[PDB]
């Protein structure tokens, strides 16, 4: 009835000693999502249906407005750069895994 | 072939469609997708975690920015899971 | 208790009167909070305590009646001040900005317009203290001062 | 977890929208996990430079409580720049003006100085009343839980814990209370 | 643990004189003893 | 200059974002930073900083496993407080010796 | 120009509609809001009223300026200084 | 009947944090017993894969795993190409178990391998004083010789 | 009202009373011992 932390998040944690005491041995395995805790996945007579393929141009200053509010930032990210540092930057960067 | 995954060296295009496949032929009922978890979802940076059940059993979930992509990924997820080419596999014997 | 009503007729009765639960933990006591053991355990949400030593209309008894102690009775009072403040006495009421732990009457503060230096802070009074010597239950004493 | 490289980074990386109440709440312990959810602290995979701040709802915002005589004495200060700018506004006539804007400012000030500052504020969310827009709503996880605990007036107690509670003192027969 | 190790009588750094600081760090594959180190 | 000094910055910067990094998870588990550390020193788990944030990442669940052994273990110190005693040492409480 | 008029819900008119001298009658009170005349880049006298430096008495090249804009502890002007500019 | 030191409930009554029972020990030690014994069936079947361990190693904590590589920092006394063991396993870790020392496990249990592949030269580090108005500017340059080396395999043994 | 730092009720009539967060000397009957706390 004792558990030391919730076993209803990430894994069920078992602590346990050896019997000599040298070493702690935990047993962790993970916990599955319940179905019922889960939920569903989400579901011109005469022309063509024509591509509604309409771009209104905005200028810089709506645009960025539009874009910050988007994406919830500020103008300055989208403000432009200039060629010095435009040249500065590494464009073959190294890579790890 | 040390550090790359199954679908890095051997390219498919619908892992939903060999996913059925392979569950059809080894006799379980298909997947049945579902949303298990999700952030965001009007804005324009979303999380979807699907997860893929069989017989009310979770055999997969997968993260994405949109539910198709999440769902696509749970199939590679439950593909790599079936082939026995995990991330966390037994690494080889040399 | 004793009521006197008026209608020119006035008559006081004798009504019916709580007593004390049976048995105290600690007889030997001599005040009430003394002999139910609650020396530094109660705080200004502790309103069932305050009901029992406050007034019908929110004001205070006094000490020759409720058999308390001064240190005690200071206590209570500054308790039930606090709980008056706080709005957790909704039904002693006399005749929106939300507070708690709140010293002083809102009415009779003046705004800190100059703050100090950081050696010389004016500081905003927070609690009581006389409830300065509750039981802490942490490894960080009370801040009366903010 | 066998998931691909791009969906992994995805998911590790992706921003959750927390809900805060107020109702009796500090403004500054609301502002202290606000600032910490805003800047990305609970997070382990958190660096300065991972961008790694998320969204935080703070609803009722009107109904903040500060303990003390805080909304009589505490003054927020500001000077529009003329001579003659400065204006020192009391917590209650600044809560009176703007039921945000001592939310904020606390929040403001655990922030952390630098040009990271205004874009976590606007990641931050704030809403005078139980109202929160249908998009914000359909946006939430986790209602954070909240940091006071509302010591319960007495009229809200139950008779099982008023007659459990013990009478500790006789009063004489003859007063009139 | 500075304090928690010396009332145990495990120095007050991990890093003095314990096993984990005196036991060699490595030895060859086939079983054979490395040469000591310097420190 | 910068150079021969920010080595010292590094190393002291390096150990602040561990830091920062095993605070957050451990509040992910209830825990608190001073707890989590304290108690793994008296279970004898000699894992540093380094490995600990990085477990934290990489391992969630031997970083819970961790964590429940530190809980664990700031119980046990509790236990044997109030006990005061010579109540049994306890379970996770007990110390290897080394001759 | 078009121009915006605050209105209450009861005084609602239909758009497109005309409107004549009448509809204001005599002895009551208007108020009348216009862009006034512009006089151009104009210094302190005009623009202010400051009343600049005596003509004669060994003045120099000063009849028509500001003295001192601030005091010299401020190593700056005030916003909001009274200086030339558009009138 | 109140027991003499009841205290009635007020906030300041009863200690804030919820109270804890700790399990009887000697069936808590048989708890200990199945699950060391479960974890052992584990092992001997061989229901794991991509073993991780924390080792130390040359003063340092390494998180390391199998076809891994490290960069110690000074010389190691071994020739290129060549299997040493890591011994100091403080950690040894899978998916749905983990084996903690106290503060290190017996070699008995767990054996790390790794391969001596490269012995090479850091690039140069510059160090520089320089006091001002004092005439106080010294340059060295200072080259930290380093080894790569190769975990190989991590293997462990039933021995719990 | 004088303002003191000591306030002394000069009569039998003047009584203390603590308002708006100062003491104040009362007197009904000679209010010329007026007294302010400051
Ligand atoms: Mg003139
Ligand atoms: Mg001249
Ligand atoms: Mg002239
Ligand atoms: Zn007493
Ligand atoms: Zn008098």
């Amino acid at each position: 009835t004792y558990s030391p932390l919730p076993d209803d998040y990430n894994c069920n944690v078992e602590l346990a000693l050896t019997s000599d005491g040298r070493t702690i041995v935990c047993y962790h395995p993970s916990v599955d999502i319940p179905y019922e805790h889960t939920k569903p996945i989400p579901r011109d007579q005469v022309l063509k249906t024509r591509l509604e393929e309409k771009v209104e141009h905005l200028e810089e200053g709506p645009m960025i407005e539009q874009l910050s509010k988007m994406f919830f930032t500020t103008k300055h990210r989208w403000y432009p750069h200039g060629r010095y540092h435009r040249c500065r930057k590494n464009l073959n960067p190294p890579k790890d895994r | 072939m040390t550090g790359k995954e199954l679908f890095e060296m051997w390219k498919i295009i619908n892992p939903m469609g060999l996913l059925v496949e392979e569950l059809k032929k080894r006799n379980v009922s298909a997947p049945e997708s579902r949303l298990t978890r999700q952030s965001g979802g009007t804005t324009a940076l979303p999380l979807y975690f699907v997860g893929l059940y069989c017989d009310k059993k979770l055999i997969a979930e997968g993260p994405g920015e949109t539910v198709l992509v999440a769902e696509e990924e749970a199939a590679r997820v439950a593909l790599r899971k079936l082939y026995g080419f995990t991330e966390n596999r037994r690494p080889w014997n040399y | 208790f004793r009521e006197v009503v008026e209608t020119t007729i006035i008559e006081g009765r004798i009504t019916a009167t709580p007593k004390e639960s049976p048995n105290p933990p600690n007889p030997s006591g001599q005040c009430p909070i003394c002999r139910w053991n609650l020396k530094h355990k109660y705080n200004y949400d502790d309103v069932l305590l305050l009901s029992q030593f406050i007034r019908p209309h929110g004001g205070m008894l006094p000490r020759k009646i409720t058999g308390l102690c001064q240190e005690e009775h200071r206590k209570i009072e500054e308790c039930v001040k606090m709980a008056h403040r706080a709005g957790l006495l909704p039904n002693h009421r006399p005749r929106q900005l939300n507070r708690y732990l709140t010293r002083w009457a809102p009415g009779s503060v003046k705004p800190i317009y100059k703050k100090g230096p950081r050696w010389n802070r004016v500081r905003m009074p927070v609690g009581s203290p006389l409830l300065r010597d509750n039981v802490c239950y942490s490894r960080t004493p009370w801040k009366l001062y903010h | 977890s066998s998931f691909s490289r791009a969906p992994q980074q995805w998911a590790t990386f992706a921003r959750i929208w927390y809900l805060l109440d107020g109702k009796m709440q500090p403004p500054g312990k609301l502002a202290a996990m606000a600032s910490i959810r805003l800047q990305g602290l609970h997070k382990p995979v958190y660096h300065a430079l991972s961008d790694c701040g998320d969204h935080v709802v703070i609803m009722n915002t009107r109904h903040i409580a500060f303990s003390g005589n805080k909304w009589e004495q505490k003054v927020y200060s500001s000077h529009t720049g003329y001579p003659g700018g400065f204006r020192q506004v009391t917590a209650a006539q600044l809560h009176l003006r703007d039921p945000v804007a001592i939310v904020k400012l606390a929040i403001y000030g655990m922030l952390p100085k630098n040009l990271h500052r205004r874009t976590m504020m606007e990641r931050l969310h704030l809403f005078p009343d139980e109202y929160i827009p249908e998009d914000i709503l359909k946006n939430l996880v986790e209602e954070l839980p909240q940091p006071r605990k509302i010591p319960k007036r007495l009229d809200e107690y139950t008779q099982e814990e008023i007659d459990a509670f013990p009478r500790l003192w006789t009063p004489p027969e003859d007063y009139r209370l | 643990g500075g304090q928690w190790r010396l009332q145990q009588g495990l120095a007050a750094n991990p890093s003095g004189y314990g096993p984990l600081t005196e036991l060699p760090d490595w030895s060859y594959a086939d079983g054979r003893p490395a040469p000591p180190m310097k420190g | 200059v910068k150079c021969t000094k920010a080595r010292y910055l590094k190393k002291k910067n390096m150990r602040t974002l561990w830091i920062n990094r095993i605070t957050a998870a451990s509040q992910e588990h209830g825990l608190k930073y001073p707890a989590l550390i304290g108690n793994l020193v008296k279970c004898q788990v000699e894992l540093n900083r380094k490995v600990l944030a990085d477990l934290a990442i990489y391992e969630p669940k031997t970083f819970k496993s961790l964590a429940a052994l530190a809980s664990r273990r700031r119980h046990e110190g509790f236990a044997a407080a109030l006990g005061d005693g010579k109540e049994p040492e306890g379970i996770f409480s007990r110390v290897v010796q080394y001759h | 120009t078009v121009k915006i008029f605050n209105i209450t819900d009861n005084a609602a008119i239909k758009p497109g509609t005309p409107l004549y001298a009448a509809h204001f009658r005599p002895g009551q009170y208007v108020d009348v809001t216009a862009k006034t005349i512009g006089k151009g880049f104009q210094g302190v006298m005009k623009r202010w009223g400051f009343k600049g430096q005596p003509a004669t008495h060994g003045q120099t090249k000063t009849h028509r300026r500001p003295g001192a804009v601030a005091t010299g502890d401020i190593g700056r002007v005030w916003p909001g200084t009274k200086m030339p500019g558009k009138m | 009947s109140y027991l003499p030191g009841y205290v009635p409930k007020t906030s300041l009554s009863s200690p804030p944090w919820p109270e804890v029972v700790l399990p009887d020990p000697v069936e808590e030690t048989r708890h200990h017993a199945e699950v060391v014994k479960k974890v052992n069936e584990m092992i001997v079947t061989g229901q794991y894969g991509r073993l991780f361990a924390v080792v130390h190693f040359a003063s340092r904590q390494w998180k390391v795993t199998s076809e891994d590589l490290i960069l110690i920092g000074n010389e190691l006394d071994l020739a290129c190409g060549e299997r040493i063991r890591l011994e100091k396993v403080l950690l040894v870790g899978a998916d749905n178990f983990t084996l903690l020392g106290k503060p290190l496990l017996g070699k008995d249990l767990v054996r790390v391998e790794a391969t001596v592949i490269e012995k090479t030269e850091s690039w140069p580090r510059i160090i520089m004083r320089f006091r001002k108005r004092k005439n106080f500017k010294k340059k060295r340059i200072v080259t930290t010789p380093q080894t790569v080396l190769r975990i190989n395999s991590i293997e462990i043994a039933p021995c719990l | 009202f004088k303002n003191k730092t000591v306030l002394k009720k000069r009569c039998k009539d003047c009584y203390l009373v603590k308002r708006r967060g100062r003491w104040y000397v009362y007197c009904k009957t000679h209010p010329r011992h007026k007294q302010r706390q400051m």
